């Protein structure tokens, strides 16, 4: 309770978004898959750091 | 290849002129609370890493094949262990609250060097083993590009060369509970901060070129090589000595006993 | 004969007089100095 | 029964402490002075209330002055050149009572300023810590006595601690 | 960096933001040297070893002192506080 409780639970999720993010590079390339592999990375990452 | 050559000259001057400071600073409390002695071997030992850097650049004669890698697995492996000493000793002086101990020969200055000796023979056994079963050898290969003719050097043997990145692997691995264990010690004699970070950009940077190694070939994997060696020994350097040198010539109000004497009491 | 005798004696004063040695060597020792009724006493008691 | 040397035993904190009280020699201290190289720390006591008592009976002779004049004696001498001093200044309560019944510049022509006693204190101390001259192989430790707690014992500990610690770097040449 | 309030965090967060960029001026020269399926690669492992970072230096410590270590050793406000 002394650190904030919701930014805590905010960067626990954007953490685990980041982690999971990294799944979609392993795999055949396919068009959908290499429109959607920065763009998750990207965000992930800046509502971590932010 | 100008450019490697120009950044490893660079590299041995300033390692030069860290070891002209120390000597012209002995007597300096600061200088005397790090182990000067070992100080100069480590210097000496960075300096040959620095030089080894340019046995990669050239045509690949044969007496140059030999000589790359043990070179460079030899004088980290001496940086490497004349840390660990250097840090052991410390924490042993301090430990010894009690007034008399049979550890007066175990601070002895001269097992210090047979201790940094003992952690290099390993690695001078390997290497002299596999030099004289299964040396290295230059060969020309024209089955990778039909047009152009590459020079490189195979090694013979695979599993001697997996021993050398081992160890030298395990001995970084150590220092980090070294330097853990000596977090708590007073200052002007604790370094816990430097160690760790020194061996994690070790670790990055040949861990990010593996992908390369793997790929690649051509003449981009001597520069890889040449770019790793230059960071690591770069880093280690800096992180190891740029704090105390700065200390010692800039603010040298600091470079007092009454200084030392306050720190070394905040212990008890 | 005689000679082992000695020797016998010898080893077994000198192994008394290393174990009591490094039983002292273990020890802290203290000067008390002070001008009389300089409260050494408090200190002491 | 006999006099000479009283020895007192006492274990603090799993160390052996061994005290040797040499006031009822009454001889010349050149002759005995030699014999006791070698010791760890050097405990030495001042009372403070002395300042306003001739304690001496000799006008020339201030009690305070005498004690300076012994520690100085003591701290300069050849064979204790590397051996520190645990300073005891003693009786803070009746020094404090009669600080403003007569002032600490009795003692001394220079004024120690304020009559009270952390200043009074500080004034006593700092001209007797600055009788010395090896600083850079000695040091003194300074306590004020505390009857009721065992502020007096713990002190002693921490500094033949500390002396210990410190003796063992600068053989090993660290310090 | 000095300010020791709530478990050391601005050290460590500066200690987490080093990793940061040490991994990644890594990952420019590592990306031109590998051509063909091992491209990929070098994205995921610079991806991991940053988030590894992050995470472990700003909640590793929190989680000793508040589980599988003392509790009510310094979990007081008293602590947090100071
Ligand atoms: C590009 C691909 C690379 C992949 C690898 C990257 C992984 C991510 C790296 C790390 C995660 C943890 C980061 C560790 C940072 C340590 C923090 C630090 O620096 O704090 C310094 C000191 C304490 O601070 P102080 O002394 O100044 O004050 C204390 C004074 N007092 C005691 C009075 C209060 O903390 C200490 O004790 C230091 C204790 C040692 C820290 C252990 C870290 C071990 C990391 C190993 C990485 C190995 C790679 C794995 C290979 C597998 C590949 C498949
Ligand atoms: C401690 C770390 C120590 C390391 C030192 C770090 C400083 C090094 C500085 C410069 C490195 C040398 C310059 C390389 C030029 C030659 C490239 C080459 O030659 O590529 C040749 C052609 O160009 C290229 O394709 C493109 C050039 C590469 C651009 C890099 C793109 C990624 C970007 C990072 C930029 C963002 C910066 C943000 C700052 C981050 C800091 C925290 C062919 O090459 P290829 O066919 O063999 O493979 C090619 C494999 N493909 C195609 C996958 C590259
Ligand atoms: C297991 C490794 C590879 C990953 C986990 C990293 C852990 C072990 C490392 C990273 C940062 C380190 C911390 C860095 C700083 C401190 C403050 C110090 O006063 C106590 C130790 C302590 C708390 C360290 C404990 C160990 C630690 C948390
Ligand atoms: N070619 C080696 C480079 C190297 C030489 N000596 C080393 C010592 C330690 C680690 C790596 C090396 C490698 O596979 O990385």
């Amino acid at each position: 309770k002394a650190t904030n409780r919701e930014l805590s639970y905010l960067l626990l999720f954007s953490l685990l978004c980041c982690f999971s993010s990294s799944l979609f590079f392993i795999g055949e390339p396919q068009d959908w898959t290499c429109r959607l592999r920065q763009p998750a990375f990207g965000i992930s990452f800046v509502l971590c750091i932010s | 290849g100008i450019a490697l050559t120009l950044f490893a000259v660079l590299g041995i001057f300033l390692t030069a002129f860290v070891l002209g400071v120390f000597i012209k600073f002995r007597n300096t409390p600061i200088v005397k609370a790090t182990n000067r002695e070992l100080s100069y071997l480590l210097l000496f030992s960075l300096l040959c890493c620095f030089s080894s850097s340019l046995f990669f650049i050239g045509e690949p004669q044969d007496w140059t094949c030999r000589l790359r890698q043990p070179a460079f697995g030899i004088s980290f492996v001496l940086c490497i262990s004349c840390i660990l000493v250097k840090t052991n000793r410390v924490l042993l002086v301090f430990e010894a609250k009690i007034p008399t101990s049979f550890h007066r020969k175990w601070w002895g200055l001269n097992l210090q060097f047979l201790l940094v000796f003992l952690c290099t023979f390993m690695q001078i056994v390997i290497c002299v083993i596999w030099l004289y079963t299964a040396p290295p050898s230059s060969y020309r290969n024209q089955e990778l590009e039909d047009e152009i003719i590459f020079i490189t050097c195979h090694e013979g043997s695979l599993m001697a060369l997996g021993f050398l990145i081992g160890y030298t692997c395990l001995l970084a691995a150590i220092c980090f509970f070294f330097a853990f264990k000596s977090r708590k010690l007073p200052e002007n004699f604790n370094e816990a901060k430097f160690i760790t970070f020194s061996m994690l950009i070790f670790f990055i940077v040949w861990i990010s070129f593996i992908p390369a190694y793997a790929s690649t070939y051509g003449k981009f994997v001597s520069a890889v090589e040449v770019i790793a060696i230059l960071a690591a020994s770069f880093g280690l350097l800096a992180c190891i000595f740029f704090n105390k040198i700065y200390i010692i010539l800039f603010k040298p109000s600091r470079n007092t006993i009454e200084e030392v004497r306050c720190s070394t009491a905040a212990h008890a | 004969a005689e000679d082992k005798a000695a020797v016998e004696r010898s080893k077994m004063i000198d192994r008394n007089l290393r174990e009591d040695g490094e039983k002292a060597a273990k020890e802290v020792k203290l000067l008390l100095l002070g001008a009389g009724e300089s409260g050494k006493n408090t200190i002491v008691k | 029964k006999t006099t000479g040397i009283v020895e007192t035993h006492f274990t603090f904190k799993d160390l052996y402490f061994k005290m040797f009280d040499v006031g009822a020699q009454r001889s010349e201290r050149k002759k005995w002075i030699h014999c006791f190289e070698g010791v760890t720390a050097i405990i030495f006591c001042v009372a403070l209330s002395d300042y306003d008592l001739v304690l001496a009976e000799d006008e020339e002779m201030n009690r305070m002055h005498a004690s300076m004049k012994l520690f100085d004696s003591i701290c300069n001498n050849k064979w204790f050149t590397e051996t520190s001093i645990i300073l005891f200044l003693n009786k803070k309560d009746l020094f404090e009572e009669k600080i403003k019944r007569s002032p600490l510049t009795i003692c001394y022509p220079e004024y120690t300023g304020s009559n009270t006693y952390e200043e009074a204190a500080a004034y006593i101390q700092c001209q007797f810590e600055d009788l010395n001259r090896r600083k850079d192989t000695k040091e003194i430790y300074t306590h004020f006595t505390c009857s009721t707690d065992t502020k007096n014992v713990q002190f002693v500990f921490d500094a033949v601690t500390d002396v210990i610690i410190k003796n063992n770097l600068k053989e090993c040449g660290l310090y | 960096r000095k300010l020791p309030e709530n478990f050391n965090e601005a050290k460590f967060i500066t200690f987490s933001m080093l990793i940061f960029f040490i991994v990644w001026i890594s990952f420019i020269p590592a990306y031109a040297s590998t051509y063909g399926k091992f491209v990929s690669a070098v994205e995921v492992i610079a991806i991991l070893a940053a988030s590894f970072g992050l995470l472990a230096c700003i909640f590793f410590n929190k989680i000793y002192i508040i589980l599988f270590k003392p509790s009510r050793n310094t979990i007081e406000e008293v602590r947090c506080s100071t």
